């Protein structure tokens, strides 16, 4: 902190993909209401897209938002499947009402009118509906439609009729409509309907005009029609007798509009035919007509200025299905009639490639000249927002990525650098001169350098939506983007570095290795991490699934570090797996293990890596996943460094740690879910031999368990359900007074269990990410980045977490400084390394060790991304910023004509004395 | 190794050195500035004087002969001739002493407190040997490290090590027995000692044999031009 606030932090909010958006607002009150997939209800500024007021829900399913609607100034919402219904005021930024409801799947929103004035709500479930007050949201009926135990309800109407129109349907059969009163709730009336055809009436069919229904038959491509005012029989109009037809292998759709939930809907509405097709259609007393024919679009909207409605239609300029140019063209139609608007067109181009815009959302308004102004958000297919304004100058307003909202995996890329005696005195002198030149001549991505600390690097951050960023780690700006074209969004990704930007005559060279969770066929994509491009090596494709890949320190000759895959068959495939690489790992093949825990039965193995490329079982454990589920198999992190071997005991003697470089640290929870029998087991399995060097089980205990592993220690936070408290437990591997092996490590020869120092503190509360400070050498103090709900970042000294602190204080523990052990751990609010830039939705910390030995880089990433250095050590061997600069410099130069002054003083005296 | 801050040289390293040098050289002459001599009566500086007489001849009578030295020897100690029998007789002074020969290391310790204080929190550079770890706690002031290398100090021992390295310094360019540094009141006893010092002393005539010893050898001429 130290009240430096951004001097070198930085954070973004992102939300995920907008699920629903409303854009209809006052002209100048400049608003955004959005309810996207990551539970976040969020208002952007319509000027800049900026977050006005941004509430976050439970990330599981149980806070998703099901339905938006927007009244006036408040923007109504529903959530966790019509469990809640909650009104939010647009301009406070808060809640008005929220009201639980009943059970039931809810299937139908819509609202009702009186005469004039919309003033309820009709919530329809599965089973029933219900109607609630805006004033204040008190439930106003409920009605438990007939039969419905049958049908499916899929849409409501009302209007100033003041009634209530309720359909459902069964599929391949006949449909039911219902007639309510907005008055009492009473069915009014009930109607059946014979459609052999019709499928599902959301998806397919829809009302316009007076409440009538209308859905598209592809069966005999026909536009089966229902005037429900007053009709009881479907009446059929083939599109032929307009001109149209259906698609094949297509659900054709048919979008009405209702400016004003009182008012009737349009007569004119669109019709999706088929995929880039798009008709406009007015109905009137049983017949309809074309209004206009859009071929080759890809999406249209509709919207409402007050008084007439208006269509936008977008397609790009010319077609080569996808698109010449990402160049897409919004066209104005009115809806009165199928003409192009005059001097409304926007064009517009997306930056990535093979990414479609998926959603427009316009919003209109009067000109001063009474045109129609409109602007259009429109999302991509890879999560990006973009503002579009009609003026030609800026055609996009604010770009927003809301696709980084979820981050799978980042890193942190260092940015590019900026036999004779006579023969070297030569060069060496013409190196003077240079440097000579140099000085006296003192008298962007396209310009990146390192840093002189190596301070400022960037991230290559990847996002579950497949696409690929480089940002710079100090502004926080993008550098880069690419997409990976059909990434399923449960897809696993990792991310290596093959080659840094230390080897200049060689490109940088970053390797992702992707897996779709359902096939299982992984791939392989290599870049340059610090331009973005495919590097023009060609991966390997790889034919099996793949299980697991290790990054192995040894490099080709191009410094790339090879990498090893192991497929479904057990084989191993290497990258780049050249003729030296091949002899390098096929000569060092016995010292490579790789291990494989199947969490779904409970397993552990260990394969050696033999001469010819193959792997034979070593090791094998199974953990009865019957009693045990495998949650966290935690590893200690292989780019760290221990600067202490061993540690000051006191007393002039030291206690060695036990530095097991290949000690996995597998966390299981119990399947017994009790919460008095519940347990967490820990076992410090090595990687290697498969010997578990410790097998704790913590009992009452409960998930879900943080867990961070070091070079030693190893730190889980758990929840305790006996007496409900979050609570830590710091596991210290500690050797003999003597090392055993010192020379070097091996797995194979510990035949000496290393002793285990245990300690159980008590968290006062929750936690969402936790990760230790790692520095280059690991001199500086180990802190815990202890990610609250709250967004804070608490910096946990690992020194507080010492399992020796004793309960009683004795000399020993004052000669060594031991704190007496206390179950307590503070959260003060000084410790937090960020201030009120809280991260919503905390997912990870990642932790760099940078340059130097007292700055650390962190990057908490969640729903916002924030960066900024920690110093564990208070940032020893940095200058400070309130340096005296003005008191120095004055001493000094006070100082020297004081030394001056004095020296004439002293001859003065000395020649007086003298001569006397 | 460590990459320190370029800047910690240019603030940190090289003032210290400047502050110690000219330190020293203000010390110096700050000292010979205060010191004024204290006014001596004819009396104290004509015993002296005597008895700086006496001790010469005690030491080098042997160039003169016999008689003369213990007619020397009747006239300074013997009842009959009187001479070294009848010859004998918080404050300002004391603080002003205890002052002088406080402000010689007492200025060098406040300037190093001084500068604990204002450069505090630093790595200066590494001592290029390994130190013991039981130094830590005063090398290393004002660093919080615990595994760091007893070879890295902070500035306050930085500076002591400057002072420490610079006496000779001082002797060489200010001259020599420079006062920049770190480190008869009574004459009746006078001449008491005196008197039994000379009663000690024998006499021998160191011309006793000078001629024997000039013989043997011829005497040196070349050079005469
Ligand atoms: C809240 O966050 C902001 C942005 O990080 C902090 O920024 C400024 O902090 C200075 C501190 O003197 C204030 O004077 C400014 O008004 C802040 N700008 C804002 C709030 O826009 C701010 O300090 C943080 N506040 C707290 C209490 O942590
Ligand atoms: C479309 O054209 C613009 C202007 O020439 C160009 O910058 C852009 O890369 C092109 N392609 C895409 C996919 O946007
Ligand atoms: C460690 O073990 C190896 C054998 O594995 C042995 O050769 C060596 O002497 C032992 N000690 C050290 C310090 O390397």
């Amino acid at each position: 902190y130290e009240d430096q606030v951004g001097k070198f932090d930085w954070r973004q909010q992102y939300v995920g993909k907008v699920k629903f958006a409303s854009l209809e607002f006052s002209p100048g009150s400049k608003k955004l209401v959005v309810a996207t997939e990551k539970n976040v209800i969020a208002a952007l500024n319509s000027r800049t897209g900026e977050i006005l007021w941004r509430h976050v829900d439970k990330g599981t399913a149980e806070g998703a938002v099901d339905a938006m609607l927007l009244h006036g100034q408040d923007v109504i919402t529903v959530s966790n499947g019509g469990r809640i219904m909650r009104s939010w005021e647009t301009n406070i930024g808060g809640l008005n009402w929220e009201i639980t409801l009943d059970s039931g799947s809810f299937q139908a929103l819509g609202l009702v009118g009186l005469q004039e004035s919309v003033r309820y709500i009709a919530v329809l479930k599965k089973t029933t509906l219900a109607l609630h007050h805006l004033s204040s949201g008190h439930l106003k009926w409920v009605e438990h439609l007939p039969e419905s135990d049958s049908i499916h309800y899929q849409m409501v109407y009302s209007y100033g009729s003041g009634v209530v129109w309720a359909l459902g349907v069964v599929p391949f059969s006949h449909v039911n409509i219902v007639k309510f009163n907005v008055e009492d709730g009473e069915i009014v009336q009930q109607v059946r309907v014979s459609t052999p055809w019709l499928q599902h009436l959301s998806g397919a069919c829809g009302v316009v005009d007076e409440a009538v229904l209308v859905c598209p038959d592809p069966s005999s491509r026909s536009l089966q029609t229902l005037a429900l005012e007053t009709e009881w029989e479907l009446r059929q109009i083939p599109l032929q007798s307009l001109d149209l037809e259906f698609g094949s292998g297509f659900q054709p759709r048919v979008l009405p509009t209702q400016p004003n939930p009182v008012d009737a809907s349009r007569a004119q509405f669109f019709l999706h035919l088929s995929p880039s097709h798009y008709a406009l259609l007015q109905y009137h007393y049983g017949t309809l007509s074309l209004l206009k024919n859009f071929p080759q679009t890809a999406l249209v909207s509709f919207a409402t200025t007050g008084e007439k409605t208006v269509a936008a239609v977008m397609a790009c300029r010319n077609e080569v299905l996808a698109c010449f140019n990402q160049t897409y063209t919004i066209n104005l139609y009115l809806v009165e009639t199928g003409r192009r608007l005059l001097d409304t067109t926007i064009t517009f181009s997306l930056e990535q490639s093979g990414t479609r815009p998926e959603r427009l959302y316009i919003q209109v308004f009067l000109k001063k000249d009474d045109s129609v102004g409109y602007r259009a958000l429109v999302q991509t297919e890879d999560h990006l927002l973009l503002f579009l304004q009609q003026l030609a100058g800026k055609v996009v307003l604010w770009s927003r990525e809301e696709s980084l909202a979820e981050v799978v995996c980042l890193e942190m890329v260092d940015l590019p650098l900026t036999d004779g005696l006579l023969g070297m005195f030569l060069k060496r002198l013409s190196s003077q001169l240079i440097l000579l030149q140099a000085w006296t001549s003192h008298l962007n991505i396209d310009t990146l350098a390192r840093d002189e600390f190596n301070l400022q690097k960037m991230m290559v951050m990847v996002t579950a939506s497949g696409k690929l960023f480089g940002i710079e780690s100090s502004s926080g700006t993008i550098l880069w983007k690419q997409y990976l074209p059909n990434v399923k969004p449960d897809s696993s990704f990792k991310l290596m570095v093959q080659r840094t930007t230390a080897h200049f005559p060689h490109p940088p060279q970053c390797t992702l290795l992707v897996k779709d969770k359902e096939s299982g066929m992984s791939s392989l994509y290599v870049f340059n991490p610090i331009f973005g491009k495919w590097s023009q090596v060609a991966p390997p494709v790889l034919k099996r699934p793949i299980l697991q890949s290790l990054l192995l320190p040894v490099m080709d000759q191009d410094y790339a570090k090879v990498l090893l895959l192991i497929d479904d068959e057990y084989k191993v495939t290497a990258f780049p797996a050249t003729r030296n690489v091949l002899r390098q790992l096929h000569e060092l093949a016995p010292s490579i293990f790789f291990y494989l825990v199947d969490a779904e039965q409970g397993r552990l193995c260990g394969y050696r890596l033999r001469k010819d490329l193959t792997t034979e079982l070593s090791w094998e454990l199974t953990i009865p996943p019957e009693v045990q589920r495998i949650v966290k198999v935690k590893g200690k992190r292989s780019s760290e460094h221990v600067h202490s071997q061993g540690r000051v005991m006191g007393d002039r003697s030291v206690l060695y740690k036990s530095l097991n470089p290949n000690l996995l640290a597998v966390v299981t929870e119990s399947t017994d879910a009790h919460h008095e029998r519940t347990f967490i087991g820990i076992f410090l399995i090595d990687g290697v031999t498969g010997r578990i060097i410790h097998s704790s089980v913590q009992k009452k205990a409960k998930g879900p368990v943080h867990i961070v592993h070091s070079e030693n220690w190893v730190v889980y936070q758990y929840w305790n359900t006996k007496a409900r408290r979050n609570e830590f437990t710091v596991l210290e591997l500690y050797e003999g007074t003597e090392q055993y092996n010192a020379t070097a490590f091996s797995s194979l020869d510990r035949p000496q269990l290393p002793q285990v120092l245990q300690q159980s503190y008590i968290f006062p509360s929750s936690i969402s990410a936790m990760e230790a400070t790692i520095t280059e050498r690991g001199i500086t103090s180990r802190h815990l980045l202890i990610g609250l709900p709250s967004g804070a970042i608490l910096s946990l000294p690992k020194a507080l977490l010492d399992p020796r602190r004793p309960e009683i204080p004795t000399e020993q523990s004052r000669e060594e400084n031991l704190i007496p052990y206390s179950p307590d751990v503070q959260i003060h609010a000084e410790r937090f390394i960020n201030y009120n830039q809280t991260v919503s939705r905390m997912r990870g910390i990642y932790t760099a060790p940078s340059g130097l030995e007292s700055t650390c880089l962190v990057v908490a990433y969640g729903l916002d991304i924030y960066q900024t250095r920690v110093y564990p050590s208070k940032q020893f061997d940095v200058l400070k910023d309130d340096y005296d600069y003005v008191l120095i410099s004055s001493v000094l130069f006070g100082l020297v004509f004081a030394t001056m002054i004095t020296k004439r003083l002293a001859q003065v005296k000395l020649l007086n004395r003298a001569w006397r | 190794e460590l990459l320190l801050d370029s800047n910690i040289r240019l603030w940190v390293v090289l003032p210290i050195v400047i502050i110690t040098f000219f330190v020293g050289m203000i010390r110096h002459y700050v000292s010979i500035l205060l010191q004024s001599d204290k006014k001596l009566t004819q009396e104290q500086v004509s015993d002296s004087q005597v008895l700086i007489r006496s001790r010469v001849l005690r030491e080098n009578g042997k160039y003169i002969p016999k008689q003369s030295f213990l007619t020397r020897k009747y006239y300074f100690n013997n009842p009959e001739d009187g001479f070294f029998k009848k010859t004998k007789r918080d404050p300002t002074m004391l603080t002003d002493m205890m002052k002088g020969n406080v402000t010689n290391v007492l200025p060098m310790i406040l300037i190093g407190g001084w500068i604990n204080m204002t450069f505090s929190g630093f790595v200066t550079t590494k001592v290029p040997f390994p130190l013991t770890l039981r130094f830590k706690p005063m090398l290393q002031q004002g660093i919080e490290l615990l595994t760091l290398d007893a070879s890295w100090v902070s500035s306050a021992s930085w500076y002591f090590l400057n002072v420490f390295g610079l006496r000779s310094i001082y002797s060489l360019i200010l001259g020599q027995d420079n006062a920049a540094d770190q480190s008869p009141a009574d004459t009746n006893k006078a001449f008491k000692t005196e008197w039994e010092a000379l009663e000690l002393t024998d006499h021998q005539w160191a011309l006793d044999d000078v001629e024997e010893e000039l013989m043997a050898k011829d005497l040196h001429f070349e050079g005469m031009f």
